[PDB]
């Protein structure tokens, strides 16, 4: 098992269609012994029971925007586990008029709520447990073509993800001297509790099961291999890297096409 | 309301809340009567529109509110 | 005169040797009728005789922190010019501390004051001028490949040009509608004002000059005229691009070499 | 005129629709001694008067498959305008079976032609005329975001494109230490002679034009000022740059949305 | 084991240094079933006891200029394995004079052999091979970052690696509606048999371990890894996907960086 | 035929391959009968679909031969 | 400290500062007797080491607090 | 040439190109001698410099043909 021994923090877990749940659940098939984060009682009711299956007592608070929960945090980690080989950042969030219409009505507020929640707390987080990674270990996030593609609705989310991915690359550069690996993971749409925040979210995912490569969605199991592989020694060559998993979508510059002999059509244009 | 779809739908609002079915009368209302948050909502809306093979759209999604009217709704549209 | 006519304002002069300097004297030598921004009576000093040498009264308050501020911009740009053909948005700032050692240490508010002031005042200036922007307006910021690559101690304000390049692909799209432009320009490092408030500078001002292709650093002129074209007509179909102004400085994966028949050398080993 | 006394070599003029000749047109409005060749005779006939019209006598042949049409072409250049300034490599071919179906179908003939004819020409046509350059001269060649995209059917074309882009990488590291530049444009698609060898180029085209930020199709003359630009003194500090004059689309990760208060809809849905 | 029961194809294998190795060695340890091709007698010598060693009886002749070797190796695949679910075409080749010196030098000749030895051999093998492909079959070839960067004397076999990560990506949509994948892995420089073709590799490899931030050069085994997971059911959502296994090197824009509290200094003055 | 159509496609082709209108004539070729390389033909077509807002397909593109060709598809599809 | 010295970079920090001569003695403070803010010194530091070819280091620029401060490190370095 | 570099050598040299040592003589050369392609020589070179933690040069290495060669090369740089 490629992570049998290896202890990692899943922060990020909603219910057991989150990314965090998918990339927690490969880690386990490879051995993991893993430890979890909620936001707050609500979550803790979620989180705990999954944790519980996937074997393990390590259950702690975590609101990223609660600086005050982060020295709480090391301690644990410190008192139960000792060290960690790996640390899932599975974390995001806007207000839901951020999410939809344009960027150009996006509150000064919703903006640093945006930026907060989703990009600074991946630095305050490493920086928090930086003391506590073992050599070699690995630090991955979460990210979405929206950062460097123009995507609908995704606005000021895009705006985080691309401080996301620039994170990564200097984060790549800090830690690695100390041979730990930072690199983020771009899933293509997949449906989850915090997706539905996402205007239109369902014609997203549409667009992309039409048009990628593969002709399908991604699976929550494949988003957690790729997570998985990324965690896991197999990729310590891999750092400061964007991993698309996304069914291949990110070639596409145009819509996919399909000849009848005559034309060429959209495909978009065959269902309806 | 259709009896056979009335019971179908209580069964996943059921499970959902983890209440008891008795509970869930088509006057119950998620966040009142039921104790649901924002989260038990949004996976319920999920479970029924997957289970249905329909889509609640999300303009339609917000104005519902109690038991009947996910019941109502999932009636006129499956 | 390839901007005669034009109104536009210029937001970010400090001095002669600003970025937002270069640009507007580039305009003005195509004939555009500017307006110019100053932070605070501080720099009211600075940009009111260099707006006088530009052939413009028009010199009015923005600290793009200071949200009250924007109402008042508007009104006397309605009073004063009634319409904007162009804006540059030539304006950025961190606290010292963040622009040196790690992206890890770096503080909440100091990663807050980085995106607010360098990212979130494109998206609030935009707003806020937009009901002024006549057929064919062209918006400009300026940005550097830290953004994308990894550069010496710029930490936070590469997060926070990553989110402005991705800002620009949204406006973009939100303005293109409109008939309305949207870029970035990445200049290569220039001596600037602000430009002092990174640590070793110097040295990222050296690395490019030895290992750019052109084998010099950009001029203030350079930019300038990069700049002027992006707000000109004359780059009318060019809309949610990221412009290199460096010198050619991005293609390099590597330091430049140069050969003594016998090994390869890195030109950077030759003059110490 | 920024092109006041330059002299520059137009490779790839066909008819007054040519991106070549769009360029061309630009360069002499800002007052550029012109130069042009042609393919063979058949050509020949359509160059000659487009040059005239530039106010040009030097028309050359050039077929870039005839290794023995550059040392005629060098000895030309030399005769009657001694030097150059900038030169245009506007110039690709693929047989029409390549550029429809699949990448799999290619055949090894159509594939070399398409690296000779589309991307080798710029080696040997640079190198050629690389004794007769100025000081500042400027290397401009056309591509499209079939490059790093996928797009409908441009198959072999598209691996020429990205070889293009790197070759012009390389080539203005080679030639930026004797202060040459070299850039490729990045045309959005334009109906033009060659341009109708693509298979359903039409819905290309349509597919640009409706989900363009710009929400228009880019304009020869568009083209032409970005080309100019690039040429002219005006990017003396932009080299081995990729320019898109697309109308934006390059940006678009999907297909544009918008809004009926309801659900969003593709823009493309609302035609047919 | 990830690769139990699978039947693979690698091509390319020279040595037991051989990138083909690493790849095929990873997923021996992951239970594939091998077979291999080999150029020449000469490598054939090599070829059958490395797959020996891999278990492997099956190994076929392919010098991929050899247009007639290719329906041989459909036969032999089809009698002796019947079906393939991945290929490993690690295969390049250009010669010595155009991996030195210049761009500018290029002869047309070299310029077909490295387009037609490094990338339509990916179109003419796959293509052979397309009727024999599984369900959910996975394509590999191998890149370099020389194809979209500037890397020292890496000349034409950037023009080829850049056509090569194009072929990917429209090689990644004709596939996949089979449901087939097709990716790159872009190694890190790695001393290899092919790799001493290449002028002054020693000192790319060397500004590689020093500026990576790793700080080491990649293992034969991070890239046998690597290429595994890209083959493997584990990356079954990833296609058309440029894969950097470097140490985290594309990161970096310029040298790395570390601080003696005074100045900054680049750590490749700190060892010369 | 009509009359009013075929003098107005006959103007066009006249200019585009610079023959007199005398020789272009229904049962014409261009390639044969107007020496129109592959260049004046793809030009030629740009300009008759351009003006007459049609368009025409790549595929019945090819299959015209003959100023008749040409004239009877436009007269069918304008 | 030399007078030629003293002199000519008393002449740069007047045209900086926009101050009298007179005002520039060894002992003045930028920020104190010469009403300097944290641009006006930045600037000013830039216009003295591109004035003598040399360069003053971040960590050599804060320690400087007078004209003296200046002055004896210029004629140290130049 | 010191005995002990030059059996050492051998060794390396036997191993590589499997010939037996008695064949590996200074004045053998590998191409004609002992049997080696380009590849053959380009793998035992790299099997020297690794073993001997130098490193021949490109161009040092061309200019070896014999066993001698690489045998005087390396003590002198050793
Ligand atoms: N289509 C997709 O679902 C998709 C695609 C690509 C990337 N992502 C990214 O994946 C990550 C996980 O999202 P998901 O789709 O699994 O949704 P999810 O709702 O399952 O996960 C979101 C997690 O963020 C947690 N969170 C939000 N605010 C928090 C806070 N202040 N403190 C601590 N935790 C907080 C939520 O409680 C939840 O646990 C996010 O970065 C998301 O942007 C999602
Ligand atoms: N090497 C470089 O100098 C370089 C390279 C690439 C990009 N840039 C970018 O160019 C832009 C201009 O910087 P510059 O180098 O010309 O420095 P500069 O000091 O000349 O310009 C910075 C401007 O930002 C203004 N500013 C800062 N905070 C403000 C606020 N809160 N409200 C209103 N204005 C404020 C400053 O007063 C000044 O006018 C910035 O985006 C910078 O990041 C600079
Ligand atoms: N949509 C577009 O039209 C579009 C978009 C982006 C880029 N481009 C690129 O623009 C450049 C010009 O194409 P265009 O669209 O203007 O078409 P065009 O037909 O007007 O120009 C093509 C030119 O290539 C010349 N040519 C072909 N083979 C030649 C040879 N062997 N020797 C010398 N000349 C030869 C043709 O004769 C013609 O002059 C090409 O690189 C094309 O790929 C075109
Ligand atoms: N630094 C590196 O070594 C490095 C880095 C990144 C990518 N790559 C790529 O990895 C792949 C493998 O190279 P390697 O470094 O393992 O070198 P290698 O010499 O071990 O492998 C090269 C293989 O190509 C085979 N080959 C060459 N011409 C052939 C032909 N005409 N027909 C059939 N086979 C032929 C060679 O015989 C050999 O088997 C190539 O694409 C190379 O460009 C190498």
């Amino acid at each position: 098992g490629f992570l049998k021994g290896k202890k990692g923090l899943i922060v990020g877990v909603a219910n057991n269609k989150s990314i965090a749940y998918g990339i927690a659940q490969s880690c386990f098939n490879q051995g993991a012994t893993l430890a979890f984060t909620y936001l707050n009682e609500s979550l803790e009711k979620r989180v705990r029971p999954i944790a519980q299956e996937l074997n393990s007592p390590y259950v702690y608070e975590l609101d990223v925007s609660k600086e005050e929960h982060f020295k709480p945090l090391y301690d644990s980690v410190k008192k139960d586990l000792g060290s960690l080989d790996f640390i899932v950042h599975s974390v995001a969030f806007a207000p839901k008029e951020a999410l939809e219409g344009s960027l150009l009505e996006t509150s000064k507020s919703a903006f640093n709520t945006a930026m907060e929640i989703s990009v600074y707390s991946l630095i305050e987080l490493t920086n928090t447990l930086k003391p506590l990674l073992n050599n070699g270990a690995s630090v991955l996030t979460l990210s979405y073509l929206g950062s460097t593609k123009y995507m609908a609705h995704y606005n000021v989310m895009g705006l985080a993800k691309a401080a996301l991915e620039s994170a990564v690359r200097y984060l790549a550069v800090d830690l690695g001297k100390h041979n730990i690996r930072v690199n983020a993971l771009s899933a293509g749409p997949i449906r989850t509790l915090a997706s539905s925040g996402i205007a239109d979210f369902r014609m997203i995912l549409k667009w992309n099961e039409i048009n990628a490569p593969l002709r399908k969605n991604v699976s929550l199991e494949e988003v957690g291999n790729a997570g998985m592989y990324l965690l896991s020694s197999l990729s310590s060559g891999v750092s400061g890297e964007v991993h698309f998993v996304d069914a291949g979508y990110h070639v596409m510059g145009m819509g996919a096409v399909e000849e009848k002999d005559n034309k060429a059509t959209l495909l978009w244009d065959l269902h309806k | 309301s259709s009896m056979a779809l009335f019971e179908d739908i209580q069964a996943v609002i059921a499970e959902q809340l983890n209440v008891d079915a008795a509970q869930v009368t088509p006057e119950a209302e998620f966040v009142k009567d039921l104790g649901a948050d924002s989260l038990d909502v949004v996976e319920l809306i999920m479970a029924l529109e997957e289970k249905f093979g329909i889509e609640i759209p999300d303009e339609q999604a917000e104005k519902i509110v109690n038991v009947g009217d996910v019941v109502k709704y999932i009636e006129d549209n499956k």
